[PDB]
This record gives C-alpha cells, sequence and structure tokens, in this order.
C-alpha cells in the first residue's frame, strides 16, 4: 500500500493529517482553509527501504515499435498469441542486482508484457 | 542512381540529387543514438542467425 496527497476542496492546498483528540479519530485539515474530512485509508507514510519497484509498471507498450531494440521468436505472447517480441534490461539506473528481462509483445493493439 | 553518377561531371549530376532522391540523409551525432546502424550492404543483410533485421541506415 501507498499514501496520495488528496487537496483541499475550497482552496485546492494539501492536507495535513490531524489526529483528533475529541473523537479519537483520524482527519486531513487545512493550514490556510478550515476544510475538514474524516480519512479512510488511516495510513501517512510508508518507506520502502528495499525499493522493490516493479519494472513493469514502468515500460510502455510503445517499446515495441523500436529500430533498435532485440526481437526473438521463442518467447510468444500470451493474450494474442503473437511470435515476434522484444526483450530488454531493466534499462534503470540504481539496478541492485540483475539484468532479468521484461518481454514485451510486439504487435499492435496488444501491448502486452512478461516476464519469465 | 550509380549509373546516372558516374556520367557526372559531363552533364550536370552531383551530389545534391542523391539527397533530393531520397537516398541519404544527414543524421546528427544526437540522432545517431536511435539507428540501427549497418557497416557494409551486402554482408550485414543476407541471411543468418538473426540479429536485428531491422536496419535503418547504412554507412558508406
Ligand atoms: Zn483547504
Ligand atoms: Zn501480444
Amino acid at each position: 500500500g501507498f499514501v496520495g496527497i488528496r487537496f483541499c476542496q475550497e482552496c485546492n492546498n494539501m492536507l495535513y493529517p490531524k489526529e483528533d483528540k475529541e473523537n479519537r479519530i483520524l482527519l486531513y485539515a487545512c493550514r490556510n482553509c478550515d476544510y475538514q474530512q474524516e480519512a479512510d485509508n488511516s495510513c501517512i507514510y510508508v518507506n520502502k527501504i528495499t525499493h522493490e519497484v516493479d519494472e513493469l509498471t514502468q515500460i510502455i507498450a510503445d517499446v515495441s515499435q523500436d529500430p533498435t531494440l532485440p526481437r526473438t521468436e521463442d518467447h510468444p505472447c500470451q493474450k494474442c498469441g503473437h511470435k515476434e517480441a522484444v526483450f530488454f534490461q531493466s534499462h534503470s539506473a540504481r539496478a541492485e542486482d540483475a539484468m532479468r528481462l521484461y518481454y514485451v509483445c510486439t504487435a499492435p493493439h496488444c501491448g502486452h508484457r512478461w516476464t519469465e | 542512381h550509380i549509373d546516372q553518377l558516374k556520367e557526372r561531371e559531363y552533364n550536370n549530376y552531383s551530389w545534391q540529387d542523391l539527397v533530393a532522391s531520397g537516398v541519404v540523409e544527414y543524421i546528427d551525432t544526437l540522432e545517431e543514438e536511435t539507428v540501427m546502424l549497418a557497416m557494409t550492404p551486402d554482408d550485414l543483410q543476407e541471411k543468418e542467425v538473426a540479429y536485428c533485421s531491422t536496419y535503418t541506415h547504412c554507412e558508406i
């Protein structure tokens, strides 16, 4: 789980958390306005020390139409089942220790991505 | 193009003709990073183990 900023309703500014001492609940107040709203996530901050980020969420379907990207036929797609597909490393800095590939289907209207 | 160029000097044929015809193209240092350059036209395209088979340009 993560936590999102929820802007104010009148002034449209950041809402800081506030522990209601009276009703013993969690509120999000505005410094400028006096808007209040009852919380539902019951969380404020999370820290990911390991930074376990799913590289698939960053990969886009447009990577398929890459003229300078390798292609293989031995890893067909799942949904459409097309044969041609691309593969590449994380292509992101801070890579801890892994060259695990991220196969992406090379076919229009599919944009599927997987990993083996 | 080769036949028309080999008879240059005599008539009027020059490099501007090749550029206008759409055969050559100026790629700068910044754009050279997003093209599959090829070294020779014949050797690197015939039919072998599937390397890229998506060459976009080729060096002279
Ligand atoms: Zn406000
Ligand atoms: Zn597919």
